[PDB]
């Protein structure tokens, strides 16, 4: 089976400057490596086949190269519309495979994310569960992690976290974290705490509340 | 123009059985190899399955092999996936893909979402996220609603009948350990605006019929 690795996973890029992403192949595919972009929830579409060919309609700004194992794709002075999913697919031999994909998002100032913890409703806590949650808004780049935190200690496993697309007016991302505990086990504990981690901040911050 | 058009997803329960069709116009549809390929919620492209010109000829990913079925009707232009024995990691969009000469695949559908799951048609409960000087930072406070415990996809949230739009985040499902669905929408507005402003989230839930506005105060 030939496995195909793109480099980098996730790539920011300034508008107008050029930008180059990769595909390796497991084994030679000789020019048998295709790219295609899809923007979230849309179709993809190829923009490049056989390694080096432009496909009708794509902008002049794209281009590839590359033989045998290592292929690469070039967005010539990239446009805001160019942010998207970037995918390589080898057609070499059967089963045909896809590369894992590279992310590529518009580059903009570093900005750290407000932190605001919302304790769950008194009408849910009635249901008997307790759903607390962390938001991080408005955010760049969108790297982040959340660390739930019970009276100092640490969780693991009753967390699920959301992020959005990027923003199309700002071009910052939001990510909202759920904590969910039954109505006793959320009782049993007084203080609850989200810690975030970013680029845009020296320290982790936390935000917290006490039950009572 | 050449044009894919993806029918009969829908939600099927683990276990069981459902068949996929690509209607093709605007080309000989004769003429192309076609593909199917998927796509998981927050994964990558996955290439399914391929079917040569006349469908003498087939081959699968090992994750369908022996369980899925490409088939063509070349007189109905149509391509199909027989999908057997569904399981929860089968829960993707499927794309119906066109092949150029067994190389790139030069046009793709709009796809159709198969929801893979024993979950039953449920209405959400509406919880407020209730704002303070807690949720205010820098003259603006943040509150929202958690739309919770709903399947299958999707609901649509409007603040105050669509009228508030600037500041809203409303975030992608998050599908639960129960198997059902779980979002939260977020609003952000001038922090001297509570007690003064009424903010309610209209929830909107078109699979089982349900509406749910909840008044969100401080």
């Amino acid at each position: 089976e030939i496995v195909l690795t793109q480099s980098p996973d996730f790539q920011s890029v300034t508008p107008k400057e050029k930008v180059t992403i990769t595909c390796r192949a497991s084994q030679s595919i000789g020019s048998s490596l295709h790219w295609y972009q899809q923007k979230p929830d849309q179709s993809p579409k190829l923009l490049i086949k056989y390694a080096s060919q432009s496909f009708s309609g794509v902008p002049s700004r794209f281009s590839g190269s590359g033989s045998g194992t290592d292929f690469t794709l070039t967005i010539n002075s990239l446009e805001a519309e160019d942010a998207a999913a970037y995918y390589c697919h080898q057609s070499s031999s059967l089963p045909f495979t896809f590369g894992p994909g590279t992310k590529v998002d518009i580059k903009r100032t570093v900005a750290a994310p407000s932190v605001f913890i919302f304790p769950p409703s008194d009408e849910q806590l009635k249901s008997g569960t307790a759903s607390v949650v962390c938001l991080l808004n408005n955010f760049y780049p969108r790297e982040a992690k959340v660390q739930w935190k019970v009276d100092n200690a640490l969780q693991s496993g009753n967390s699920q976290e959301s992020v959005t697309e990027q923003d199309s007016k700002d071009s910052t991302y939001s990510l909202s974290s759920t904590l969910t505990l039954s109505k006793a086990d959320y009782e049993k504990h007084k203080v609850y705490a989200c810690e975030v981690t970013h680029q845009g901040l020296s320290s982790p911050v936390t935000k917290s509340f006490n039950r009572g | 123009q050449v044009q894919l058009v993806e029918s009969g997803g829908g939600v099927v329960q683990p276990g069981r059985s459902l068949r996929l069709s690509c209607a093709a116009s605007g080309f000989t549809f004769s003429v192309y190899g076609m593909n199917w390929v998927r796509q998981a919620p927050a994964k990558g492209l996955e290439w399914v399955a391929i079917i040569w010109y006349d469908g003498d000829n087939q081959y699968y990913a090992d994750s369908v092999k022996g369980r899925f079925t490409i088939s063509r009707d070349n007189s109905k232009n149509t391509l199909y996936l027989q999908m057997n024995g569904l399981r929860a990691e089968d829960t993707a969009v499927y794309y119906c893909a066109r092949d150029l000469r067994t190389g790139p695949f030069d046009y793709w559908g709009q796809g159709t979402l198969v929801t893979v799951s024993s979950a039953s048609t449920k209405g959400p409960s509406v919880f407020p996220l209730a704002p303070s000087s807690k949720s205010t930072s820098g003259g603006t406070a943040a509150l929202g609603c958690l739309v919770k415990d709903y399947f299958p996809e999707p609901v649509t949230v409007s603040w105050n009948s669509g009228a508030l739009t600037s500041g809203v985040h409303t975030f992608p499902a998050v599908l639960q350990s129960s198997g059902l669905y779980s979002l939260s929408s977020v609003v952000t507005v001038p922090s001297s605006s509570l007690g003064t402003q009424t903010y309610i989230c209209n929830v909107n839930h078109k699979p089982s019929n349900t509406k749910v506005d909840k008044r969100v105060a401080p």
